[PDB]
Parts: C-alpha cells; structure tokens; sequence
C-alpha cells in the first residue's frame, strides 16, 4: 500500500536524532512528570466536608430568607 | 554624521562630478571609435525557450589587443561607470516630487551607496581600496557562501536526485573546490576546470560558401601560422581555404561535425521533395551550393560559437543565482531580467580581460604596487580585506583567476572565487589560539597551468605534484623564473 | 535465570553524574604529525649527510 | 530517452503489512490476562460472543491513560438524562390549545414560511 | 571564555518542558475535555436545546410574557417545551428535516 | 542505509600511488635512448663543472 | 599571527544558535496560553440569534454608522 520508505522513514539514509536530555541531579519536567509536584488534594479533606456543610447551610439559609 | 559631512563636500562634487562625466564622455567616444572598426559583430541571440536574450563571453567580451590605454585610465573608466550607476537617485525626487528627497537622504547616509566626488583621498587605486575596505567587502561577505551553496545545488540538484544529476568523475575535484574550508588545503585551479565536464565539448563552426566546417587546434595552428607568416593575401586566402578545404575533408572522413549528433543541435539533410515533385529515387533536393565545385571553397568570415553548456548555461541558472553572482560582484541586480543582469556579468568580465591585457602589456603583475595588485584581486573577488597575504600569494591568486577567466566561463569563475570567503567565527575567546607558523606564502612558480591533470577517481585522489618536480621545469619556467629574479 | 523462570532486574537509584566509557576517537591528526616528523628527519640526516659530503 | 535506471529498493512494498501487524501485535500483547477473577458470559449456544473478550484490552489502555479515563465519562450522565426526559416526553399533557395553534416543526405553517 | 549569552542550567530545565511535547501528549489530553465539554456532547446539547426550547416559548406564550414571568415558571415551561422538541411529534419522532 | 553509523575511513583510504613515477614513465616513453645518453653527459659535464 | 578563515562575530552574521533556540520555543510557550483561552473561547461563548430575537450582534469596523 505504502513504500518502504515511507514505513521506514528515509528515502535512502537513516538521519540521527539527537537523545533526549537528561538534566543529570534532578526530576525530569515533562507533561507527564508532574503528579511529582502535584499530586492528589489530601491536605484539607476535612476542611472540605467542614466548609461544604457550611456553605450549604448558609446559601440555604439567605435563600429562604430571599424567597419568603 | 555622515548625512552632514557628506552635504558640507556636496557642492564641491558637483564639478567634480561634471570633470568625471567628460572624461568619461572622451574615453568612451575614443574607445567605440577603435571598437566600431577592429572588433565584430556579435548578434544577439535569444534562450532556449526563446523569449530573452543570452549572453556569453566568448562571442561578447571582446578584448582590444593594442588598445593605446593607461590601466589606471582604464581603472577610472570602469570606477566612473559605476558612479554613473551610483548617480541614479538623483532621479526621484524628478519623479516623486519634492518628497522624493529622503531617498536622497538615505543615498547621502552611507557613504559607499556614493560615487568618487564625495572621496576624500584623490588617487583612483587609494579610492577604491577605500570604498571596498569601507563597505563593498563586508557586503560581499555575505553573499559569498550562500552562492557557492546555490551553485553546489545547482549541479547536484533539489529533492536527493544527486544519483539521478551527478556524474561520477568530477566528485574528487568537486569536494577539493567546494570543502577546502575544511581542509585547510590549497586548491588547484585545473581541479575546478574539471567541472567543465558536466558540459559538452565547447566548438566553432566557420561557415563556407558551401557547408560549415569544425574548428581544430590544427586549422588554428595553421592560420597563426599564416597570420604570422605575414604574407599577400592573394597567399593568405589562398592557404587559409587549402586548409579549409583540408580540414572539410578531415571531418568529412571523421564523420561530420560534432554538431550532428547532439540534442538541441543538428545539420539539416537534404530537403525532401513531396509527392509528385519526387522523381522517382531522387527524394531529395540538394542546395544551390551543391553545384559550386569543391575548389572554390572560401570562408564567409561569418562564425558560430556552440558552448555545448547543458548544465552550465546562464539561462538555466535562474532567478536567483544571477542576482546573487551580481552581489557577490558588486553589481546591479534589482528589479531586472536575468538576461540584463547576464549582460551586466559579461561586461564587468569583458572589463577584467581587457584590464589583464593591458597589464600585460605594462609588465605584468610585478610591475604593480602593492595598494594596486589588492585592489585588482578586490576587483576580481578573491581576496578579504581581512586576510593581509603576501605578494607572492597575490600574484599567484591573480595568476589562476586570469587562467580561469581566460576559459570564459562564469560558473566555473563564481566557484573559484567562493572558496576564499568561507570565513567562520569562534564563541569562545581564548580559541582559536595564536598560530606558530609564519604567514602562508607562494609564488607564480607554484602555479601549475602548463601541465595537463587527469581527474582524479572517486575515493581514490592523488597528492599534489609540484611544477619544479616535473622535467624540463626550469626551461618551461624560464619566463616566470626571469620575471620573478628581475 | 532461576529454575523454571528468567527475568530482568532493573536498578532504582537517582544517577547524580554522568557515567564515562572510554570510547577512543578514530583521528587521522597524530599520524598525520608523525608522518611529517618522520619525513622531516630523513631531510635532516639528508642535509647531514650533504654537508659532510661537501665538507669533511 | 532510456536512462537505464536500476531497482530502487525504498521504492517496494515488503515493510507496511508488517509493521502494522507488528503495530497490532503490541496492541493485543496488552489483551493478555490471568485466570484469577476471569469471566465471561458466552452466547446462548454456549460460544463465546466478539466485543466481549476485546473489552480487557481497552480497559487495559484506559488504564494507562491519565486524562481521558478522568474526562470522557463526564458526558455520561447525559445519556441518563435524556433517558429520563424522553420518557417524561412520551407522554406529557399538553394544551389542545397550544398544541393547535403552535406545534413544533410541523408542515404547511406559513409561520414558518410553508 | 564563552562570547555568547551563556543560558543557565534550569532556563533549559523549564523549556525542555515546553518542547518535549508530543503529539498525542497535545491531542488526547486537549481533545478529552473538548470532544466532552464541546459542541458534540455537553455545549452543543445545551445551545441547540436553547433554540428550540425558546422558539416553543416565542410561539405559544411570547418572549415578553415569559420574560415577565418568574424564573421558575421559565425554567418549568423551558423544560416542557424541551421534552416537547426531543419528542418532536410532529417529525414521527425523528430529528431529521 | 545506515552509513551514518559506522566508520569506514579505514576500509577506504587515499592510495600511497606517486604520480611523478607515472610522469617520468610518459617522459621516457616520448624521449629517445640517446637523449638520455645525451642528458647522462650533461650531467656528466655538470659534475665536471662543479669540480673546475 | 591568527588561523585562517577565521573572524569575529558580525551583526550581519545573524543571531547565536540558542538566540535561535529562543526564537524557536516561543510558540510552544504560546500554546499553553492558546489552547485553554481556545477551550475558554468556545465555553463562555453565547449564540448570536434565536427564534424571538428581534436584534442580531452589529459591530460596525469603522464607526461608519
Ligand atoms: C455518593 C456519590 C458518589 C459515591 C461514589 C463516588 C465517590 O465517592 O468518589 C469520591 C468522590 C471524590 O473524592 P473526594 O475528594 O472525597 O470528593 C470530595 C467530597 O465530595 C467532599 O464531600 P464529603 O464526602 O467529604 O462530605 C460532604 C458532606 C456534606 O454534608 C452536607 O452538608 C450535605 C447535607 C445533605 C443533607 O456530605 C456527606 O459526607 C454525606 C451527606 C450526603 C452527601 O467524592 C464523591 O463524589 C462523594 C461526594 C460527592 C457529593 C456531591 C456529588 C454531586
Ligand atoms: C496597466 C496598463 C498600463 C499600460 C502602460 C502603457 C504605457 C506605459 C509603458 C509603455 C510600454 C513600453 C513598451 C514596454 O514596456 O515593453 C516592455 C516589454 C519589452 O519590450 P521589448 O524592449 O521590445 O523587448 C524586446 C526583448 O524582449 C528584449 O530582450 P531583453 O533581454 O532585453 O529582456 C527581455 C525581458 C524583458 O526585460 C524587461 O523588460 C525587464 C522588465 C522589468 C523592468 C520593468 O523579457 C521579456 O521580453 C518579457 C516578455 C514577456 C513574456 C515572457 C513571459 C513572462 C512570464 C511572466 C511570469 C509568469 C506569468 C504567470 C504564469 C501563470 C499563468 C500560466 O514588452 C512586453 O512584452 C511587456 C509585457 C508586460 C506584461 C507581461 C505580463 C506577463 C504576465 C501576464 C499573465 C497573464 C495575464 C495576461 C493575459
Ligand atoms: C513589483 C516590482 C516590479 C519590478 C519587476 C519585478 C522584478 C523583475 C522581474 O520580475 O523580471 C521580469 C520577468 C523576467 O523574469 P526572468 O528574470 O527573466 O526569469 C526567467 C527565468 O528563466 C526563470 O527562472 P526561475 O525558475 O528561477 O524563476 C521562476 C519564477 C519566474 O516568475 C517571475 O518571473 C516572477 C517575477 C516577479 C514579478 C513581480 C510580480 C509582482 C506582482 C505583485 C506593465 C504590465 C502591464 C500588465 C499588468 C498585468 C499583468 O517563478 C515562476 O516561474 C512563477 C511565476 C508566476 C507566479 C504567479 C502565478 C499566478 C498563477 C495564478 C493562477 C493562474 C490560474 C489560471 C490558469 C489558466 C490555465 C492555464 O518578466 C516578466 O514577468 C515580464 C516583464 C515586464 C513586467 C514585469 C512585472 C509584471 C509581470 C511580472
Ligand atoms: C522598472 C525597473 C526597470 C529598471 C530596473 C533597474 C532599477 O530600477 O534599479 C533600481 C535601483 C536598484 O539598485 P541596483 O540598480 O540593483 O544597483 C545597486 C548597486 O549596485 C548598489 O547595491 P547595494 O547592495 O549597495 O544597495 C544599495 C542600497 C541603496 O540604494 C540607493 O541607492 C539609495 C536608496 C534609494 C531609494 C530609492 C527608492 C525610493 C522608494 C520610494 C520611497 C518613498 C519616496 C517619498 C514618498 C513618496 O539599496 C537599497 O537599500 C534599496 C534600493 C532599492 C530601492 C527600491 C527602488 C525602486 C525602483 C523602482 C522599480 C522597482 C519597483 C517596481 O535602485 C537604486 O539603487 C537607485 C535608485 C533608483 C531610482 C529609480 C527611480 C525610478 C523609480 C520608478 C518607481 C517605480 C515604482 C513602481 C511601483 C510603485
Ligand atoms: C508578505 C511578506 C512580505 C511581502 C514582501 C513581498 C515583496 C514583493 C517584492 O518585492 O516584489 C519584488 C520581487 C522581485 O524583485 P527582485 O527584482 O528579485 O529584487 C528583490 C528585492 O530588490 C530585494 O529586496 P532588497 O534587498 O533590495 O531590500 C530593499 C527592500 C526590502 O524592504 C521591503 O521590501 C519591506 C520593508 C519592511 C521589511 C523590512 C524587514 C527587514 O525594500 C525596497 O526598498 C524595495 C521594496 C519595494 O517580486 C517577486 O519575487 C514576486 C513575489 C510576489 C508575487 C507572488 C504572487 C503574488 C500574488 C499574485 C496574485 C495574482 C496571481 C494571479
Ligand atoms: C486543572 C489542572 C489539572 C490537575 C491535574 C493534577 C496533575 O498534576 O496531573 C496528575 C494527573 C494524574 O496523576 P497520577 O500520576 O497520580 O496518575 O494527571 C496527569 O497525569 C496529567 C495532567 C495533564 C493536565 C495538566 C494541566
Ligand atoms: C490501508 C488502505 C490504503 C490506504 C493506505 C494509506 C493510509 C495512510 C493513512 C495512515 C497514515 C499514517 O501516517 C504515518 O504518519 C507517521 C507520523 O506519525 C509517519 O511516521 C514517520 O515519521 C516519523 C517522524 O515524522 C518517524 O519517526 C517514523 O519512523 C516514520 O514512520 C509514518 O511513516 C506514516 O505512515
Ligand atoms: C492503530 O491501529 C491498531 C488498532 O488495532 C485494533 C485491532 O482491533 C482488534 C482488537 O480486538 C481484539 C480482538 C480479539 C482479541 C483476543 C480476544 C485476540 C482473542 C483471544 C485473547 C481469546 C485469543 C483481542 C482483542
Ligand atoms: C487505526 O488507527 C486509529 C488510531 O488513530 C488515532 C488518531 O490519532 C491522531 C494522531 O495520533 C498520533 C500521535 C502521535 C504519533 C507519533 C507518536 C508517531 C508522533 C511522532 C511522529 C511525532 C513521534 C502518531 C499518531
């Protein structure tokens, strides 16, 4: 269906491709290494159920004073 | 700034202007009159797809042997010529109107956009060297390698068809020409010669009364001999149509012109007779001519030169390769035909025969200062002012190119003369380090010209052979080694 | 290799500097430079021998 | 006129086929799985069905994502959704009224323009 | 004794993060909430239920009166006259032209 | 293909061939015997020359 | 005395390599800025017309009107 060169790449010679770089001491930053720094919330999960009692009841609260 | 210093000097160079364009007005008149009465008439001639004109030097650049000139005076001729091209921006505000001024601001900003009156110094050679340590070297240093990458393409072609454009032979000298700057190497001019390959055999067919006949190194030999000979012409014409007529019969035997068997060339036969005007077997109608005897052959005067250039040609170059041969030799370029700029190419190298001429007539390059023989190569465009060579290595410079271009072949002209401004630059300071060897030195004896080189196999080349090493060398160097000790 | 079983074990440490192998670069430069020396020296013993010729 | 060019081999066929099964091969070598917590339920005959045992694979992959098994699921319950309005729609009481004078999308109301 | 502007170890550090990007590392992780929060499944619902929702509304009761009313009857009459368009009576309940 | 990757400097290198012995070869070849006797007494003569 | 074929730098030599680099970079950086003002875009974005509008969006270019 397709040449082999176009399934292999090159017409005539295989072109090298520089590697990567590695930044030797320390993490590598990609798009995919970043839950390194950012991982899932768990510092404030309580306050989350805290806050979101709260804020239900007040929005509840000042709503049924609006309507009546 | 130089917008004020060059308008303090703007009324003196008016006169001066004026003294220039009536000199230049006497040189010209006196040089057509010789022109218009000892060279010929080389007609114009039109491309393949035959829409504009073509130029070559071989039939355009002709070189007036024993013209009665100064080469300085033919140096101002050339540098006030040039002024002329460099006065046209007094033309806009003509045109434009009264604000068609700041082009004339931008004109008077730089001061080598200027013609010779806006100089300080006075002597032609001290101007010119001025001008192009000022601005003409820097702008052609940057021109220069990306012509040599156009005309590497060129040959080798677009798209990886190097298999399909390339011919085999021609690589070893091709990669001493165009990779010397890695190398480090010196080049051998013959090496570059070899790229006369790619085109076909170059020749000159005289035509007859009765056919057109090839020229040979032999017919040449015998009509030098006969000019020198300094005969009557009722001697003279009569051994030159004795070899005519020998020479007829020697490519008669060998087959006919070259010229019958090449694409986009041929000989017409016969012309055939259609129909009933066919008498039986005879199909043809031979020429009037047919029926002059063989005896009778004279030459008409008339000639026609056959480059044979397939790949070489100027009008396949294209759009860009001709702009940038014409910066990279400091010529006009914009807002033209290839076939104006081709013509413009042909008549700076018609100027740099004539100028070569006239040196040998004054004594050759040794008879030349040093400022002078700078500003020569600067003309012919193989030195940097940030080079500082000898004089030997100039005079051998100046020795190759004056062989090169007496080939008349522009292609092969562009490629020598690229090769000496592939000029890098370090990032760091301390490297490159003080070199330990001297300054590189030649001379003209170093220059092999004399002596036939075979191109060198593909991955098998060969070392260098000096002149000296060769037999016989000091007869055959005898004229140099008595310039050179003199 | 165990017994009934292959595998491939890969280390887990942070590599805080480069790893060195000594790959030796191919150059034409030192003979090059040995060439032109021992050329030089059979010029030298060639003058040598000359002047005594010449002189003794 | 007859260059005599010789067999370019760039210019065949004899990779394509084999890297898209080799491409393939890599997609199903991730459709391998253990005996432990398998299970599958066959056709009626007792045959095995088509999409069934091509589901681990895909799961497999959506495994090894990181944004699209955390993204794609969120236009889900709009599925749910019109499920329940569809069936809210069947059968809704309407205005004879209304629905005389305003039906939705029907033809020949020069309201509309036909 | 580098002539040019020398750029620092974690300058590089932060642009490889930004040219190391691949392909599907721009086209999956920007096309999983486009293709869910775009004009196929979640937006596009939404504006293309709006138009008929309110040309229902403009032709049965008026866009005045049904600015006039509360927001409560608007959304209750919006949301009958979105279940009488994914009915779509009239179109042997089909959305097709 | 992959010529990028290797080094074959050594399969291929420049041949030790001197030209000057095919350049003295194409000389002899034009020249007759008794130009060369001829050139062995000129430098039979020279050598006489350089001892006068 | 200096090696030859040898200078330094010119302005019409053209910017460094990690100038280039720099050049280079710069719409990769842009993306991360276009793609969720894209996302954004298409959003927080409101049809232009409908059944009861008796107006439709006019944005006259050169104030002509
Ligand atoms: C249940 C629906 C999801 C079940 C399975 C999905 C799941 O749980 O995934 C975890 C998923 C993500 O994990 P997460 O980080 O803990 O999420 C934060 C919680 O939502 C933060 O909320 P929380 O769960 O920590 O506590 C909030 C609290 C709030 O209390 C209230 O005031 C609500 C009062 C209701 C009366 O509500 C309750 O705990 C129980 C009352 C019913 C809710 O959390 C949920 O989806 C469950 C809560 C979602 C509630 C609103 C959903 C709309
Ligand atoms: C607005 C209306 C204004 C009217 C103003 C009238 C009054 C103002 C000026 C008066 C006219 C004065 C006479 C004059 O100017 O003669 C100029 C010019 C040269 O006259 P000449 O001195 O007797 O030339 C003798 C030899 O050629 C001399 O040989 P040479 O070596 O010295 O230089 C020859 C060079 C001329 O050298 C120059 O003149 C330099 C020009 C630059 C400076 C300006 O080449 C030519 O001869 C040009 C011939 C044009 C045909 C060649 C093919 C052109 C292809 C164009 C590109 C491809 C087209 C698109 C392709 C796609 C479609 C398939 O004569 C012209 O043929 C002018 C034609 C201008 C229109 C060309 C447009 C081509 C594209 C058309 C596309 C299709 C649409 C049309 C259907
Ligand atoms: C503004 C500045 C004006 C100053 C003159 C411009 C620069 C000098 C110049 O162009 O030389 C004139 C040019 C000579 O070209 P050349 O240097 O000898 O190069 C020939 C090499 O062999 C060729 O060597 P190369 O291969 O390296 O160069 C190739 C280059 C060669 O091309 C060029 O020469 C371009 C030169 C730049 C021209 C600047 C145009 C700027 C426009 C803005 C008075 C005129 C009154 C008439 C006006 C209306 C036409 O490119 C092309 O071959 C393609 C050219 C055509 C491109 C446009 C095609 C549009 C197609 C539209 C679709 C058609 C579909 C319908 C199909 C119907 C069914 C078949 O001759 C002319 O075009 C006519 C001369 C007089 C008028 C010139 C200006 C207007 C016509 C252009
Ligand atoms: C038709 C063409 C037939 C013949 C073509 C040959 C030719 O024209 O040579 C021009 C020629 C190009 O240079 P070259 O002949 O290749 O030789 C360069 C040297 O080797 C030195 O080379 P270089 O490397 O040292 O460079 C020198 C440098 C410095 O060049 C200078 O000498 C000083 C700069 C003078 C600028 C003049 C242009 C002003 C443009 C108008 C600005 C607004 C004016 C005020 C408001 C109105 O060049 C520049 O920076 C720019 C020069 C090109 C400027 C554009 C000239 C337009 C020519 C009109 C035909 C093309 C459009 C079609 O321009 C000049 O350098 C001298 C000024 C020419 C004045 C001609 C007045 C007639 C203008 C007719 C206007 C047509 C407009 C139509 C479109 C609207
Ligand atoms: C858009 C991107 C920018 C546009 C630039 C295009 C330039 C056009 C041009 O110069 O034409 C001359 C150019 C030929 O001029 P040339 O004789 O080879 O000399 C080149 C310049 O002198 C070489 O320029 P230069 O080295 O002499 O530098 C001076 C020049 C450079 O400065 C500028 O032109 C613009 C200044 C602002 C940028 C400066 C950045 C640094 O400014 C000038 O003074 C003259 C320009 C007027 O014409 C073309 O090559 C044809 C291309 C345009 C036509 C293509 C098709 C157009 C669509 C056809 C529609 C109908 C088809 C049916
Ligand atoms: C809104 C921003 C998304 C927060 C995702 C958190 C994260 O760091 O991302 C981490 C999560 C998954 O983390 P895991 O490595 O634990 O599976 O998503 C990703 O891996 C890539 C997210 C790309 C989108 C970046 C914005
Ligand atoms: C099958 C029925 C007949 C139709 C046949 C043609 C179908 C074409 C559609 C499939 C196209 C796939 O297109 C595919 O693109 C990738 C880029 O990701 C190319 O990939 C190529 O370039 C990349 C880098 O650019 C190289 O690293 C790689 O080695 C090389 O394969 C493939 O060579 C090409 O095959
Ligand atoms: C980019 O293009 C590659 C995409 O290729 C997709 C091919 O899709 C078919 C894969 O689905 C299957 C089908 C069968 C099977 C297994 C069920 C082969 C049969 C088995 C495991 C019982 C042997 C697994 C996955
Ligand atoms: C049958 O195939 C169906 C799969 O098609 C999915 C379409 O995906 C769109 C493009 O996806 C990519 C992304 C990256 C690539 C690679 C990794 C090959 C990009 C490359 C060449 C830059 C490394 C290939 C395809």
């Amino acid at each position: 269906p397709l040449p082999n060169a176009v399934v292999q790449g090159y017409t005539s010679v295989r072109g090298p491709k520089r590697p990567l770089d590695h930044f030797y001491g320390r993490t590598p930053l990609n798009i995919d290494t970043l839950w390194h720094w950012v991982k899932f919330p768990h510092r404030y999960d309580n306050l989350r159920f805290a806050v979101c009692f709260w804020a239900f009841l007040v929005s509840a609260h000042f709503a049924n004073k609006k309507q009546r | 700034t130089a917008v004020v210093k060059n308008l303090a000097k703007l009324p003196a160079a008016t006169s001066q202007i004026l003294t220039n364009v009536s000199k230049l007005q006497t040189f010209h008149g006196l040089l057509e009159e010789r022109r218009d009465k000892y060279a010929p008439l080389a007609y114009h001639t039109y491309d393949n797809l035959k829409q504009k004109t073509t130029w070559h030097p071989i039939a355009h650049a002709w070189v007036d042997e024993g013209l009665p000139v100064s080469k300085k005076e033919y140096n101002e001729y050339c540098w006030l010529k040039k002024d002329m091209q460099r006065l046209l921006p007094l033309a806009s505000p003509f045109v434009f109107g009264i604000y068609g001024i700041l082009p004339l601001a931008v004109w008077l900003s730089n001061d080598g956009y200027l013609p010779s009156a806006f100089s300080s110094k006075k002597d032609i050679v001290s101007k010119k060297l001025e001008w192009y340590s000022s601005y003409g070297d820097d702008l052609r240093q940057q021109v220069g390698p990306m012509l040599q990458h156009r005309l590497k393409r060129h040959l080798r072609g677009t798209l990886n068809n190097e298999h399909r454009l390339m011919l085999d032979e021609v690589t070893e000298s091709y990669k001493e020409i165009f990779y010397s700057h890695y190398t480090g190497q010196l080049r051998d001019v013959r090496k570059c010669a070899h790229l006369r390959l790619y085109d076909g055999t170059s020749t000159v067919l005289l035509l007859t009364n009765k056919e057109p006949v090839e020229l040979t190194s032999e017919l040449l030999q015998k009509w030098n001999a006969i000019k020198a000979a300094k005969l009557s012409p009722e001697e003279e014409k009569k051994a030159r149509n004795e070899a005519l007529i020998e020479a007829y019969k020697e490519q008669e035997l060998h087959g006919g012109p070259h010229v019958k068997h090449m694409q986009g060339y041929g000989i017409p036969a016969d012309t055939p007779l259609l129909g009933e005007n066919a008498k039986g077997d005879q199909y043809t109608q031979p020429p009037e001519s047919a029926s002059i005897p063989l005896e009778q052959l004279e030459w008409t005067g008339d000639t026609v030169f056959i480059p044979a250039e397939y790949r070489t040609e100027m009008e396949d170059w294209g759009r860009e390769l001709t702009k940038l041969a014409n910066q990279f030799l400091l010529l006009p370029w914009r807002f033209v035909s290839n076939a104006w700029n081709q013509r413009r190419l042909v008549s700076w190298f018609e100027e740099i025969l004539q100028e070569d001429a006239l040196i040998a007539k004054e004594g050759g390059v040794q008879a030349l200062s040093d400022d002078e023989l700078k500003v020569a190569l600067l003309d012919r465009a193989v030195i940097r002012c940030d080079e500082e060579l000898t004089r030997g290595d100039m005079e051998a410079r100046y020795k190759e190119i004056s062989w090169l271009m007496s080939l008349r072949n522009p292609f092969i002209v562009l490629a020598w003369q690229t090769g000496y401004y592939r000029s890098t630059y370090s990032p760091e300071d301390d490297l490159p380090e003080a070199s330990i060897l001297p300054k590189l030195n030649r001379t003209v004896l170093d220059v092999d010209v004399h002596n036939e080189l075979a191109p060198d196999h593909p991955e098998k080349p060969l070392p260098r052979v000096h002149p000296a090493l060769y037999p016989n060398s000091h007869l055959a160097l005898a004229k140099e080694v008595a310039v050179l000790a003199k | 290799l165990m017994n009934g079983l292959k595998m491939r074990m890969f280390s887990l440490a942070r590599q805080q500097a480069p790893k060195i192998v000594h790959k030796p670069v191919l150059s034409p430069i030192p003979e090059h430079l040995r060439l032109v020396k021992n050329v030089a020296q059979v010029q030298i013993d060639m003058l040598k021998l000359l002047n005594a010729q010449a002189a003794k | 006129a007859a260059p005599a060019e010789k067999p370019d081999p760039a210019l065949d066929a004899t990779k394509a086929l084999p890297k898209a099964l080799e491409e393939v091969e890599f997609f199903q070598s991730y459709a391998v799985r253990r005996k432990t917590g398998f299970h599958l339920f066959n056709r009626a005959t007792g045959s095995p069905t088509i999409v069934g045992p091509m589901f681990y694979n895909l799961y497999n992959f959506v495994r090894i994502g990181r944004v699209s098994k955390y993204v794609c699921w969120l236009s889900l319950p709009l599925v749910f959704q019109r499920m329940w309005m569809k069936n809210r729609a069947t059968g809704m009481e309407y205005d004879i009224d209304l629905e005389n004078y305003a039906p939705f999308e029907a033809k020949k109301n020069p309201m509309h323009g036909h | 004794a580098p002539l040019y502007p020398v750029l620092s170890q974690a300058s590089l550090y932060k642009r490889h993060f930004f040219k190391n990007i691949k392909l599907f590392h721009v086209v999956f992780y920007v096309g999983a909430p486009c293709v869910t929060f775009g004009t196929a499944a979640w937006s596009g619902s939404n504006r293309n239920s709006r138009e008929a929702i309110f040309m229902v509304i403009e032709e049965r009761h008026g866009w005045d009166n049904f600015k006039k009313l509360s927001s409560h009857q608007q959304g209750v009459i919006m949301q009958e006259a979105a279940q009488e368009s994914l009915l779509a009576r009239n179109k042997g309940e089909l959305h097709l032209p | 293909e992959e010529c990028m990757f290797k080094d074959t400097r050594l399969d291929v290198l420049p041949p030790q061939v001197n030209p000057l012995n095919a350049i003295l070869a194409q000389h002899t070849a034009q020249t007759p015997v008794h130009r060369s006797l001829e050139k062995r007494l000129w430098t039979e003569v020279r050598a006489t020359a350089v001892s006068e | 005395v200096p090696v030859a074929n040898f200078r330094p730098k010119k302005p019409w030599d053209g910017p460094w390599g990690i100038q280039i680099s720099q050049k280079k970079d710069r719409p990769f950086i842009a993306m991360w800025i276009l793609f969720p003002l894209l996302l954004v875009d298409h959003l927080t974005r409101e049809y232009y017309a409908y059944w009861h509008s008796s107006k439709v969006p006019v944005t006259d270019v050169f104030g002509d009107f």
